[PDB]
């Protein structure tokens, strides 16, 4: 995350670190929807020209962590997946539409102050915060900044939601109903945004009439640090709740 | 479920985080 700032504690309870069983290393953000049930980015699952392609033997899950580095040990919960869910019309091939996966705990999690569920959008949700200038909050241990650095602890950020058209004219890659994009413009004093290593973790908004957040994006390509790019695109999860209930009841 | 995105170290304890105010300001359309 850049020109983010340091998380309070529980600031985002529903924060996940996916991480490498061998070699021990952060690979991506991601959340927890339920007791059982995490969200990440399909490309922090399966994105071979990076060399990605893990399966859930090769992964663990990190939730109720402040500290990038430290075992936290009685705050935080480390967890084997039982199994991972890919979008089936998911095709790193091609572009990154669809980029969501579904991870399913070997157990349930037990909550505390440090780990407790995101909401789900529903269409209200969509249509009464999903709006141009609205900002949602991202969370991560992405890099602070180009390499050509680390955060100590989890980093949070704000940042205003683009105009559909604005973010369609911003790029020649195809931004398809399944995104939205979010980041700060040119004449702006703030320049917030997601890295790769932010990828995977939660775009969050807090809803005006009951106080929840609701989880309404999934970083899926920044663009800060090395990309140097634009505007950040956002898996749009409402766009694929659909599948999203349909693995969980069937799985679950 | 009837639980989700309620924070047991804010939402729980009517306490506010540093920047959810930037946020809430952010809704100023109609």
């Amino acid at each position: 995350i850049v020109e983010g700032w340091d998380a309070e504690k529980g600031i985002a309870p529903w924060q996940v670190m996916l991480f490498r069983k061998s070699p021990q290393e952060l690979l991506c953000g991601a959340s927890l929807i339920s007791d059982r049930w995490v969200l990440t980015a399909a490309h922090c699952i399966l994105y071979p020209p990076w060399d990605k392609n893990f399966t859930e033997n090769d992964l663990l899950v990190r939730i109720g962590k402040h500290s990038r580095t430290r075992y936290e040990r009685n705050v935080e919960k480390i967890s084997m997946l039982e199994k991972i869910y890919v979008h089936p019309r998911y095709n790193w091939r091609e572009n990154l539409d669809r980029d969501i996966a579904l991870l399913k705990l070997k157990k349930p999690v037990p909550f505390s102050d440090y780990i407790h569920p995101v909401c789900l959008p529903d269409k209200q949700t969509v249509t009464s915060l999903l709006r141009a200038g609205y900002k949602g909050r991202v969370t991560g241990w992405g890099n602070l900044r180009e390499t050509w650095i680390q955060p100590s602890v989890l980093q949070v950020v704000n940042l205003p939601i683009v105009e559909r058209p604005v973010c369609k004219a911003s790029t020649r890659i195809r931004i398809t109903d399944n995104m939205f994009c979010a980041g700060f413009k040119v004449n702006d004093t703030k320049r917030g945004d997601a890295c790769e290593g932010d990828s995977g973790g939660p775009f969050v908004m807090k809803s005006p009439f009951n106080n929840r957040w609701y989880q309404m994006g999934i970083v899926s390509a920044g663009a800060g640090c090395d990309r140097k790019g634009k505007y950040g695109f956002y898996t749009h999860v409402f766009r694929l709740k659909r599948w999203i209930q349909k693995v969980i009841d069937q799985f679950g | 479920e009837a639980d989700c995105g309620l924070r047991p170290l804010f939402e729980k304890k009517s306490l506010k985080d540093t920047t959810e105010k930037e946020l809430l300001d952010s809704y100023i359309d109609g």
